[PDB]
């Protein structure tokens, strides 16, 4: 019941502004603690801002004066209008809840959002190139075949790879992307299936790159 | 002949909340009629249920001046007020408490005591301010590690105000925790501090039961 | 600004063993009024948001297993896993909701020790689609191994490669405690077809000898 749907992230140039949204259902935002907590890639968690009670606002000194938090009760949404964004602001921002009882003492973050990524760079987005990692006898050690896709040359993070529109989850391993010398990202997402179902089952890796509005569906077939 | 408090609570009544100026203490009552947050300037009222039990039925109730404002406190400013305790569009404070601050940029060590000559039980109240940041701890008391010691023949406790920025209540980031005790006839209570003390201003002598 | 410090920075114990996560605060998390300690413990599995496991230092939330428990009062707090399971592989932060700024700890990465698993190696030649563009990326795969320490060396006609290959490792699977590694050898089109034999050699604890998979066209 209690979910937190976030939206508003993506790529922004240094100095630019961006507005984050958090759709809520299962509790009243005007009657609970609402907080933003960002996490730099590969770094610890960091609190950012809050809003509570009669729309009183605290902020962290690292983003104070640049960010402004707000909310809309008729829409049941949390907002974080960001201004003068810097490179160190590149983080996945999370949506947070707390049971505001008496409003005298603080509360932890019991329910969280799934996280949206904000990339502060000026290189602009470019579409990923998807290539089939076709299986063969060199990728068949025994009674199991290995196949995947190579999502190469894109910017910025992230990309979401699924197989057969999410109907294939057992054995799928999508690896973290790597930043190559050119300045673009590249990763590979593989899946281990029984080598008997190669000629009978069709396989489609599904890649989506929101910052470039790109959606690629590549079939993988044996060589 | 019970009590009628109206809007005010016992916390608001006994602390002297300026919103309760209409209420005058009568010598006795069998039981209290409340309409219960009464703490003007937010904080924790310690042993509030215990105090309402002692104040249920009293006799020979009296409200006397325990620590005079213009004498008991040399080398300390006593006119500290706050906007959370407004009184007709003007900042004020509890009518039974004094909020002690700096004077000439100095909060000297504190010492004062009261001797129960009323030949009855004297209810004595005080508070401990918990500021919201280190900067306002120095600006009001000139000491980061403050101590408050309340000692009598039947109650001895020592408080350490910790600096913490809590959620806003009455538009205030800091709290004042409220405390009380009962002083037997012939007993002496002694207050010592160097900051964050809400010393008693009036106190109540009473016959309990 | 309360400084939340955790110990250790990475914890690896066998399945069913006993794991402790210790969090020391820069200030007492207790209130003079009552007796409740405003510390919380969170879990963060890879790719997921944090998940509150313990609030009020000791109390658990609904749905959290019993093997988890939080102890401590004052400036010293502890998360403890009595019988560590497979799905417990995650990062754990302690965070104070005492005063604001609300601050978390550095994080404690918990990992499972198990039996030595040897990886299964497969190699993928670049598809004709990428070669037409003018780039050759050979991918060497390492499905499931333990431990995570693994060396991948590229050979192009028996030539040890360095400076043109890149690799990334998946975090520990929360079911069978494996990891996975892929290395992407990015070459140009002129240098791919100029050569013939390409082979990724793998050395590991579970492997008695360096294993090599190779294709020969290009
Ligand atoms: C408050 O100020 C001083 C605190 O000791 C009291 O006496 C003065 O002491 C300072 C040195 O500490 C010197 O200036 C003099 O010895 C004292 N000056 C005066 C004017 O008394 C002073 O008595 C205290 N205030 C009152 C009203 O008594």
């Amino acid at each position: 019941e209690v979910q937190l749907v976030e939206s508003g992230g993506g790529l922004v140039q240094p100095g630019g502004s961006l507005r984050l949204s958090c759709a809520a259902s299962g509790f009243t935002v005007s009657r609970n603690y609402m907080s933003w907590v960002r996490q730099a890639p590969g770094k610890g968690l960091e609190w950012v801002s809050i809003i509570y009670s009669g729309d009183d606002t605290y902020y962290a000194d690292s983003v104070k004066g640049r960010f402004t938090i707000s909310r809309d009760n008729s829409k049941n949404t949390l907002y974080l209008e960001m201004n003068s964004l810097r490179a160190e602001d590149t983080a996945v921002y999370y949506c947070a809840r707390g049971e505001m009882g008496d409003g005298y003492y603080w509360a932890p973050f019991d329910y969280w959002g799934q996280g949206t990524l904000v990339t502060v760079s000026g290189a602009s987005t470019k579409g990923p190139s998807v290539f089939p990692l076709a299986p063969s006898s060199k990728s068949t050690s025994g009674g199991t075949a290995a196949l995947g896709c190579l999502v190469k040359d894109y910017f910025p993070e992230p990309v979401t790879v699924s197989w057969n529109s999410g109907a294939l989850t057992s054995g799928v391993h999508t690896f973290p992307a790597v930043l190559q010398s050119s300045g673009l990202y590249s990763l590979s997402s593989v899946v281990t299936v029984p080598s008997s179902s190669l000629g009978t089952q069709t396989y489609i890796c599904n890649v989506n790159h929101k910052p470039s509005n790109t959606k690629v569906d590549k079939r993988v077939e044996p060589k | 002949a019970p009590l009628q408090l109206g809007n005010c609570s016992v916390a608001g009544w006994i602390l002297g909340n300026p919103e309760c100026e209409s209420l005058i203490s009568k010598e006795s009552w069998s039981y209290i009629v409340e309409t219960p947050n009464g703490t003007c300037y937010p904080g924790y009222f310690a042993d509030y249920e215990e105090l309402r039990e002692q104040l249920s039925s009293v006799s020979s109730f009296e409200r006397f001046e325990i620590f005079p404002k213009e004498s008991s406190w040399p080398n300390h400013t006593v006119t500290g007020v706050t906007a959370s305790c407004s009184h007709n569009g003007k900042s004020s404070f509890y009518r039974n408490l004094l909020w002690l601050t700096e004077k000439n940029g100095l909060y000297p060590n504190l010492s004062n005591s009261y001797v129960n000559n009323k030949e009855k039980e004297v209810l004595v109240l005080w508070g401990v301010h918990h500021p919201s940041n280190i900067r306002d701890q120095r600006a009001i008391y000139h000491t980061e590690n403050a101590y408050v010691s309340v000692v009598s023949s039947h109650y001895s406790r020592r408080f350490t105000p910790e600096i913490a920025k809590r959620p806003k209540v009455r538009g205030q980031e800091g709290r004042i925790n409220y405390y009380w005790t009962l002083l037997e006839p012939g007993d002496t209570i002694i207050f010592e501090a160097n900051g964050n003390l809400i010393a008693p201003w009036y106190a109540f002598a009473l016959s309990r039961g | 600004d309360i400084v939340m410090t955790q110990s250790p920075d990475s914890l690896a114990v066998s399945l069913g063993e006993r794991a402790t996560i210790n969090c020391k605060s820069s200030q007492s998390l207790l209130y003079s009024s009552r007796n409740k300690n405003y510390l919380a413990w969170y879990q963060q599995k890879p790719g997921q948001p944090p998940k509150l496991l313990i609030y009020w230092a000791s109390t658990r939330e609904s749905g959290v297993p019993d093997r988890l428990s939080g102890s401590g009062s004052g400036t010293d707090f502890t998360l403890t896993i009595s019988s560590l399971q497979a799905e417990d592989v995650a990062v754990y932060y302690c965070q104070q909701y005492y005063s604001i700024p609300l601050t978390f700890g550095g994080g404690t990465k918990v990992e499972i020790k198990r039996t030595v698993a040897a990886p299964s190696v497969f190699i993928f030649p670049p598809s004709d689609e990428q070669l037409k563009s003018g780039t050759a990326s050979v991918v060497c795969l390492l499905n499931n191994f333990y431990p995570r320490e693994a060396k991948v060396q590229w050979k192009v006609d028996n030539a040890l490669q360095s400076g043109n290959s890149q690799e990334s490792v998946t975090e520990q699977d929360s079911k069978d405690s494996t990891y996975s590694l892929s290395s992407t050898l990015t070459l140009s089109k002129a240098d791919y077809e100029k050569h013939k034999v390409y082979a990724c050699e793998v050395t590991h604890q579970g492997l008695s000898s360096p294993v090599t998979k190779s294709f020969n066209r290009g």
